[PDB]
RNA sequence: GUGGGAGAGGGUGGUGGAAUUCCCGGAGUAGCGGUGAAAUGCGCAGAUACCGGGAGGAACGCCGAUGGCGAAGGCAGCCACCUGGUCCACCCGUGACGCUGAGGCGCGAAAGCGUGGGGAGCAAACCGGAUUAGAUACCCGGGUAGUCCACGCCCUAAACGAUGCGCGCUAGGUCUCUGGGUCUCCUGGGGGCCGAAGCUAACGCGUUAAGCGCGCCGCCUGGGGAGUACGGCCGCAAGGC
């Protein structure tokens, strides 16, 4: 699954300053890390597709929210995209 | 007839959860192997069905009855 | 790591050299799928309510353990590979859930 | 050649017909009566005084092999099936239990048209 | 974000007992079966009823609900693993990041198509027995595709709440599933029934609107001809739009 110890990994590593959960960069990191997670059990499990639409709604959760950001701060965007490897 | 005498008000407190209890357990199944209905066990909607998944483990830890035959008839 | 709690069913006319035999092999299966033992209740020789393998009785080992979930299933069918081993079933532990206390 | 003296009967009750057979305690008949046995053929075959006649010939042919007590069980509803527990209730055989053993699958197979509506 | 939760939500692998069918063995004898009544059928190569053993497929009694989950189709033995959605409490973080959504892509009961397995019960077609004036039917005895699995197609439906999605507002009572609380009762979140105001042609609807508003999409414009014809697209086909 995705232990506490994983996410906190994650959070304590994107967030803005100490204290920061849920900004727009630390959000698009856990999407993401849920996301390759998801594609990893839908590689194997091609048949699960009830899984699959939890797929694509958070994918495009996170292209919104990349949206959203990239309107606000491109420099910080590029660097989202630099770091998960995102979009390309 | 079955709204008698409710399961739940003889038995002390208990572990809904122990598949491992017969004794506890063969008290909330009829003459046959078959679970009790709600108003002959008295139990909470979430109650009875956790019993349920607790004796099913019980049957097939070969503890609890399938089923039985009736006698008198 | 998880717990949880392996029920191993043996046969009721094993002697003495062969209940330790088997036990012996189950914890063999334990120590080398990589599960930490915390607990063991042993109940033995007790009556079953419908045969099993056409025994009238049938023999009660309990474990409770911790392993690595990953592994899991392949321990349970270790545990049944040997012939003397009638049902394993193998549980994940939840705390007690008691109604009318 | 026998000398049984203490035994099981059963009672197959259908809508049909019925059938009893009687015999050891270790399950193997003794004999068996049934409604054709009695001279009876068509429908009239489920009818409980045919499920009479039938209890009770079986009950006779029994007592032959030297039967006196035994154990019923019965497997089946229909008409008179009780009819015939009232044939063995005195046959001159003292029953000691009665036992309902009428088979019921956990859902196995899917039943012909005649009985759908299950599964 | 953190802390709890319920659940037949999905996928993979494993196991369980009941039941049917067949086979092997023991005992036993003249029928069993089936209907309104019968006949075909099976049975002295020993059935039916009965006890013991084996094989194999399929489905999960009780619990089971007026219950629950899911976007829908739909989901029900038990266990583990993988995994989706959702609800509550705290009021901690971000700071309008929102709604809808023509195209597109994906899912999509059943039947059906392809290739390879599987095949117990049931069962179109078929073969028979009855019934009837006839009976291509209803009833009875058989039985193939099929129903099951893997992969790939097909894309329909009374795919129904015949009720598009979202947000705000407008009496209550009652029953219920599931959270939190100062646990009678209050308070979130689903499922039902009765009903204020209102709406409605009526029936009815009525904080789970069919009320009062706003945003956006789909769609309608007498019946038959007709979901036909022509054309295009998709489909191996059947056929679909
Ligand atoms: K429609
Ligand atoms: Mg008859
Ligand atoms: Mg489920
Ligand atoms: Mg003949
Ligand atoms: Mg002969
Ligand atoms: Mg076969
Ligand atoms: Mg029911
Ligand atoms: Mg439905
Ligand atoms: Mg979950
Ligand atoms: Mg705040
Ligand atoms: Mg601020
Ligand atoms: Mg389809
Ligand atoms: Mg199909
Ligand atoms: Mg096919
Ligand atoms: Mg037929
Ligand atoms: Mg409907
Ligand atoms: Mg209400
Ligand atoms: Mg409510
Ligand atoms: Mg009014
Ligand atoms: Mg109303
Ligand atoms: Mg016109
Ligand atoms: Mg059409």
């Amino acid at each position: 699954p995705i232990t506490k110890e994983e996410k906190q990994k994650v959070i304590q590593e994107f967030a803005r300053f100490p204290g920061d959960t849920g900004s727009t960069e630390v959000q698009v990191a856990l999407l993401t890390l849920r996301i390759n997670r998801l594609s990893e059990h839908l590689k194997v499990h091609k048949k699960d597709h009830h899984s699959h639409r939890g797929l694509l709604m958070m994918v495009g959760q996170r292209r919104r929210l990349l949206r959203y950001l990239q309107r606000e701060d491109p420099e910080r965007y590029r660097a989202l995209i630099e770091k998960l490897g995102i979009r390309g | 007839p079955s709204r008698k005498a409710k399961v739940k008000a003889t038995l002390g407190e208990f572990d809904l959860r122990d598949y491992r209890n017969v004794e506890v357990l063969k008290r909330f199944l009829s003459e046959t192997g078959k679970i009790l209905p709600r108003r002959r066990t008295g139990l909470s909607a979430k109650e009875q069905r956790i019993l349920a998944k607790t004796i099913k483990r019980a049957r097939i830890l070969g503890l609890l009855p399938f089923t039985e035959k009736l006698v008198r008839k | 790591m998880r717990r949880y709690e392996v029920n191993i069913v043996l046969n009721p006319n094993l002697d003495q050299s062969q209940l330790a035999l088997e036990k012996e092999i189950i914890q063999r299966a334990l120590e080398n799928y990589g599960a930490r033992v915390e607990k063991v209740e042993e109940l033995g020789l007790r009556r079953l309510a419908y045969p099993i393998a056409k025994d009238p009785q049938g023999y009660f080992l309990w474990y409770q353990v911790e392993m690595p979930e990953d592994r899991v299933n392949d321990l349970a069918r270790e545990l049944r590979i040997r012939d003397n081993v009638r049902r394993v079933m193998v549980v994940k532990s939840q705390e007690p859930f008691l109604a009318n206390a | 050649k026998r000398q049984v003296a203490s035994g099981r009967a059963y009672i197959h009750a259908s809508y049909n017909n019925t059938i009893v057979t009687i015999t050891d305690p270790d399950g193997n008949p003794i004999t068996w009566s049934s409604g054709g046995v009695i001279g009876y053929k068509g429908s009239r075959k489920g009818t409980p005084y045919a499920a009479q006649l039938a209890a009770l010939d079986a009950a006779k042919k029994a007592m032959a092999y030297g039967m006196q007590s035994v154990d019923v069980i019965v497997r089946g509803t229909g008409a008179g099936r009780e009819q015939a527990i009232r044939a063995l209730q005195a046959s001159g055989l003292q029953v000691k239990s009665i036992v309902d053993d009428t088979p019921v699958p956990h859902n196995g197979c899917r039943p012909k048209k005649k009985f759908r509506k299950a599964s």
